[PDB]
């Protein structure tokens, strides 16, 4: 329920 | 009667697409190779292809005017729910109606219904997928209409989990007004309305294609031997 990879690509 | 803001939006989306879609398909050489010879022999190659495309869709979405004005949670919700649909949309550029295949450069990277079958999927999805690609291709969209359709599909307030739905709608409304106005400058009525209506119908078709892919993905990914062949990004985006 946490998305560290999507967040990194969204940053 | 395209306003300069509408011309600006189209210029932004055209450039965003050119920076996230490589017509040479050179990066396909870095994927696990396709096996066609039963085992899901094309699952490793197609999982890498899907993973690569998820990255491109995220890069495209980041450049949509107004997208970064949303909270990070809404950006995540919009991308998780639309990634599959944008992949099907952007895949139409390589789709050819000669043999109902996605031609990406060579015979190694030319995919047909049997190749999708080799990734675990059935005709419950592939038959609707093929008629979508054909109907989309028959529209003969300009690149302007293509990139606008992808952006509108991403910024949709009709997604579960959206917090600021009114803001998402306002962003989509200017993309929608931009697409409607672009069509009117290139097509007199009633053909203008017949084109926009068919494009909205394609977005509706993608919702049912989304639902059927997730059902089959859930059944496929439930088996650890299948999820072992996926990528971390695919597991994160398609799973949670
Ligand atoms: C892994 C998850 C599964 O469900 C298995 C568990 C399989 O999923 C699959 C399998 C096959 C397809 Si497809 C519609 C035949 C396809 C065709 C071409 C294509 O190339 C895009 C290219 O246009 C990007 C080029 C660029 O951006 O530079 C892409 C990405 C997809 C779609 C899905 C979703």
């Amino acid at each position: 329920k946490n998305h560290p990879m999507l967040m990194n690509l969204l940053k | 009667k395209l306003s300069e803001e509408q011309q600006h939006i189209i210029a932004i989306l055209l450039d965003a697409h050119h920076k996230t879609y490589d017509p040479t398909y050179a990066d396909f050489r870095d994927f696990r190779p396709p096996v066609r010879m039963s085992p899901l022999s094309m699952l490793p190659h197609l999982a890498d292809l899907v993973s690569y495309s998820i990255q491109k869709v995220i890069g495209f979405a980041k450049m949509i005017p107004g997208f970064r004005d949303l909270t990070s949670d809404d950006q995540i919700v919009l991308l998780k729910s639309s990634a599959i649909e944008v992949i099907m949309l952007r895949s139409n550029q390589s789709f050819t109606m000669d043999d109902m295949s996605w031609d990406c450069g060579s015979q190694d990277y030319k995919y047909d219904v049997t190749d999708v079958s080799k990734a675990g999927h059935t005709l419950e999805l592939i038959e609707p997928l093929i008629k979508f690609q054909v109907g989309l291709k028959k529209l003969n969209l300009h690149e302007e209409e293509h990139v606008l359709l992808m952006a509108i599909c991403i910024v949709s307030p009709d997604r579960p989990g959206v917090q600021d739905a009114k803001l998402v709608e306002a962003i989509q409304d200017r993309l929608s007004n931009t697409l409607q106005t672009y069509i009117r400058c290139r097509h007199p009525p009633p053909g203008s309305h017949q084109l926009y209506a068919k494009m909205i119908q394609k977005l509706a078709d993608l919702r049912s294609l989304n639902e059927e892919h997730s059902k089959q993905y859930r059944s496929l990914s439930f088996q650890p031997e299948n999820s072992m062949k996926l990528t971390p990004l695919v597991l994160e985006v398609f799973g949670n």
